[PDB]
């Protein structure tokens, strides 16, 4: 068969990933511009929300060295790929868990609906990639919202998960942090309540 | 805004390391036990950030100067350079390449690293750049040292530089480690050996590149990166 | 005083490097053009100094501590150890082993070295010891860096440690260089290649020695040295 | 045939040899005890002499980075091998040429006569080994004395040199340095007046 | 009065059998699922018992005479001998070597062994000795038979003798099994094959040793044992 | 790299280990001297203690064929390697679980404090090696004491166990058996409450 | 290591080089435009100079079949790469020694000062490449001027020549030829007074 050049293989990000990709989280000096966890300026269109969560290993213990990348549509369902710290909204961001801050946070807006390649609406979602010591190739997942039940039930991606019980692992729980609208999305890498991870 | 106009060749997850590789002990509790769920490519997966409008500092790619506290870092002066292409051999221009590493003695500038090898007051160990219009990148740095780690009772990482590459989409984004030609630690490392195929391991070994050295100044290593092949959509929804 | 009571196996001067090796440019004007004159072994050649009564300082063999100006040197912590034997395999005990080297970046602590890689304020690069009663020696140091030199326009020494060994007589005394397993600079070096026989070059390459490492602390390399075979006199003057 | 373990091959001492073997000559700090160029304490038996010389390459230019080791009998014709800085006499020493001091010196006594292995007296001599950048394996020679002409003419080692003109290269010239008895022994590595070098 | 003056080469746990080797069924539930925790060597790990003054009975090393109930055991008379050295080739003198085995028909003298092959009234199957000052040990015994066991539906252990060796510290202590040259059961055994590397399996196969046989009396097998390399401490704090 | 002679590989002790190493426990006749479970004669210095425990597999079922070897300091923190049944104290012993007696016992004294190689005190501990059918290479663990909380908190070996919850698995529980001080130390080879096992 | 395509290997120009590269010197008809030995028309800015020289082999005999290529800055220290016979000045030229004319000539202007890559002024020089039968790969040298002593003493290229005596081989001697300023630059390929040749 036709064999292309092989992809460079993945390796773990390791325990010091923050020195390269999360300098403030590492407690090291930052450069003038850093890619971080505030996707939305205060006047960006849409509903401003906080996302937060904790990451657990197969023994139920906190992962205190994770690194997460996120990619989401803006409130109007458009992916903003021209990354710029001056943008009202960036569709991309980064966050982390650390020894001092075991819970990651993201400041964003609730994403608008985008269609899949067949033209079928997907429920509002955040695409997440998880990296850490012990993770040899990053784990892909999606964060959906518990107050979008009607859309979630019809999402063509959620419906590829065979078991309803597993679909529940991707549904973030609405809550309030300092009185402000938030959704909590805990990730369980292994075992009971294991979060669905995707390949694509 | 971004559009869905391409597809990416599916990953070979037997070429990449598997999740559960127990000789690398931390992988035991941090590997999913359920199967990954395959999903079709949509705009969510086939787009991603482009960093052409990110503002880079003058020395962001030069680790000899970007942590300057009165002198040069101690260690083997090297250029690390290469090309980012996709699996069809197409260059990947204007793409974000990030790197981080220990100093010449294997010590990282991180609070959690308590290795007794000292920090270097003029070394930080972090770089970034964009590939140029033809897919090439370059950094200047010092060659990192190997270091011990709490895996087996006498385990040592080979000298390495951590890399992250964005590529055209979140589907192409990759984090990996660069190793150095001839290092006798490479065959012994349980992190290297998380990759089952020896030919795949060889793809992570940077080659000494005398052609790119600055005589009387610094050596050079070449590390070419291959991201997932990108093609146009064809015959979809019909 | 010393006595003539032994003979030493004649050197193989095609195993050793020849004097004139023009790719190593300095050898052109510093090589004799007349043949060496062979002379028989006498007490003058078959005796030599023994250094058992030389006073060594506490850190003479420990380059991590013997140039201590407030900290440890930067670089790859290593033990360099091995055995000195003669060609018959007999250990050579209580013999003087001296060594010197550049720092982690290839800079020597000598006025004539103006390489732009900085000096390390806590590294001097000089060691000595005696082999023990079973012929073994050991040093602790940092792995030296390669460095450029004014031979060809882009020539670089492989990482190396210079060694001198006394042995039982002035006939056995040797100066050489230790190189490190896997270094891709070794095949390229005109000083290495002053040795014509590839098998002889391999005798100068120290092997990574995980068995002798201090876990969580330092790696180790093994460099065994072979001096000329010593035998008793037999059937002389009869 | 019988093949023993091969000897470790030689390599050049290189231009920084002094940092390892001639620390004072290198201008670096010395250790409490160093092996250097004063073989004789003032009260050692015998005739106290200074030896000195310069080393030349094949273009007639000074070698300003050489390192020399010497081995000689004491005044009574005995080799003193128990090296000790407290000894009245050491048969071994070291010296060097440098950028600042292109001429090496040795402070010693004139050696007594020793017999070769057949019982034939050798003329008084100093055994010398020469090391430097550009010298891949050290060069062996001997320094004999111009005021021992009768002994030199009968030396079984000098007489192994086929040509009388070449024998002359090993004969040091009596002179006076600061009014004191000295012998000068210049070495020419290559070309006109090339010094005899030995194999044994 | 034991002292911390030595270090032992770290074990290669891919040379040894891994814990989880599911074709050996009992290992499935008796293998840790968490990683081992590496700890540095201290006096706790680098010392161990010396048995120089353990009192041995006259026949403790001689299984032909140490269960004497009126006659000799039935079976192939053999000497089993060898040397204990460390990985540097240094002999391990005055060290405890213990062994146990089935009789000629594969039957052990234990209540839990209900194999229909009979017990031998003159065989117990247990030995011990100390290595001599040069590291050599020897036993006299009968060659044990293979036997079936409840693993797969037709699994048979190759003929084997169980060994335990103390060595200089608790870090060197080892239990293993000796197999016999040429036994066609060896490549088929899931306990043998708990060892992944075929070169490591070969290290457990005792060689026929005609040189050490007593003519007209008994054959001999040679089984050398390598314990972890011991070195002096260096450059520690 | 340098490769030494490979170590002889381990194999399981198998189901009949007691016939070779625990003769009394096997129900077989003993020899005049056996290595067994009484480390301390009543006259030995220190606090006399009974140790007991059960061993469990990954399904929570008793292991009724295990063999244990123990190594501990005397009450003054000294390891006694000269094994002799005439000694008031031996640092080494053996015990077992069997079909008739699923709970192993040891009769010893509480060990004194021993420093690690860096001079840091370790909490009082007994070193244990566990052998059985199904165990291909023996498992190393340590038994610490619940009435040494302060020392345990500072032990440099305990502190190499990343998770506090796992450190708890090595702490034996003080009780009284027939009026005598005892500690229970259960080992769980696999699964919930899995005992920490060491490599060194 | 990284290995590129190998360079095409050199071969000697051979005895008939002039038929291809110095047609007038070969005694053969010329084409309308030839690259020859007049770098400067009389109207060019700068000091007009005649250069001349002879080439010698290792036995001290004239080389009567050499071919030389020269490359130099204009009087303002700028290299002019746009070769055109209509130019008042070209930075490049060719000359030759032949059986009829053993002394090559060049008609040029004195080059201005050019900085090295580190910004350090080089003394005025003409770059020369020498080809001939017996020369397997061409020899690179530089012609400097004896009336630029101060500049020559400070030239970073001259100062890479270890021996002052060898630096003298690159200094052309000012004279007058038919009333016009000239410099003689003889090249000695081998032996006494051997001209310094460069690699770059
Ligand atoms: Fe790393
Ligand atoms: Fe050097
Ligand atoms: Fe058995």
């Amino acid at each position: 068969p036709i064999e292309l050049l092989p992809e460079t293989p993945s390796q773990t990000a390791g325990p010091y990933v923050h020195i390269g990709l999360a300098l403030e989280a590492a407690g090291n000096p930052t450069r003038d511009q850093e890619i971080w966890n505030r996707l939305a300026k205060p006047d960006a269109p849409g509903e401003h929300i906080l996302l937060l969560g904790q990451v657990y290993d197969g023994n139920g213990h906190l992962v205190r060295d994770s690194f997460l990348e996120v990619w989401q549509a803006d409130a109007n369902g458009e992916y903003q790929d021209a990354y710029n710290l001056e943008n009202a909204f960036n569709s991309f961001g980064r966050t982390a868990t650390t020894f001092d801050a075991g819970e990651w946070t993201l400041h964003t807006v609730k994403p608008g609906v985008v269609n899949n390649a067949a033209g079928v609406p997907m429920a509002p979602h955040i695409n997440i990639s998880l990296f850490a010591r012990g993770i040899n190739i990053h784990l892909h997942t999606r964060l959906y919202f518990d107050d979008e039940a009607q859309a979630n039930a019809k999402c063509p991606v959620l419906n590829l998960i065979e078991q309803p019980q597993r679909r529940e692992t991707l549904i973030a729980k609405r809550c309030e942090v300092d009185g402000k609208t938030a959704y909590r999305f805990d990730i369980r890498i292994q075992g009971e309540g294991e979060t669905v991870f995707f390949d694509f | 805004p971004a559009q869905d106009n391409s597809r990416f060749v599916i990953r070979d997850r037997n070429w990449h390391p598997k999740a559960l590789t127990p000789d690398y002990k931390t992988s035991i509790a941090r590997s999913p036990r359920q199967a990954l769920v395959s999903i079709p490519q949509s705009i969510s997966e086939t787009t991603g950030p482009n960093f052409s409008h990110l503002g880079f500092g003058a020395h962001d790619h030069d680790l000899l100067l970007n942590f300057n506290n009165g002198g040069l870092p101690i260690g083997e002066r090297i250029i690390v350079a290469g090309r980012v292409v996709d699996q069809y051999g197409k260059p990947v221009p204007n793409t974000l390449v990030e790197m981080w590493q220990a100093n010449a003695g294997g010590r990282y500038r991180h609070k959690n690293d308590r290795y007794l090898a000292p920090l270097d007051p003029n070394f930080g160990g972090v770089g970034r750049c964009l590939t140029d219009s033809d897919g090439y990148y370059s950094f200047r740095t010092i060659k990192p040292g190997p270091y011990p780690w709490r895996n087996g009772p006498n385990d040592w990482r080979p000298a390495h530089i951590h890399f992250g590459i964005s590529g055209p989409s979140i589907a192409t984004k990759l984090i990996t480690q660069l190793y150095f030609e001839g290092d006798p630690l490479i065959p012994m490392c349980p992190i290297v050996k998380s990759i089952a195929n020896p030919e795949a391991v060889q793809q992570l070994i940077a080659k000494l590149d005398m052609n790119n050295a600055n005589p009387m100044d610094c050596l050079a290593y070449r590390f070419d990166i291959v991201l997932r092949g990108q093609r146009k959509t064809h015959f979809e929804n019909c």
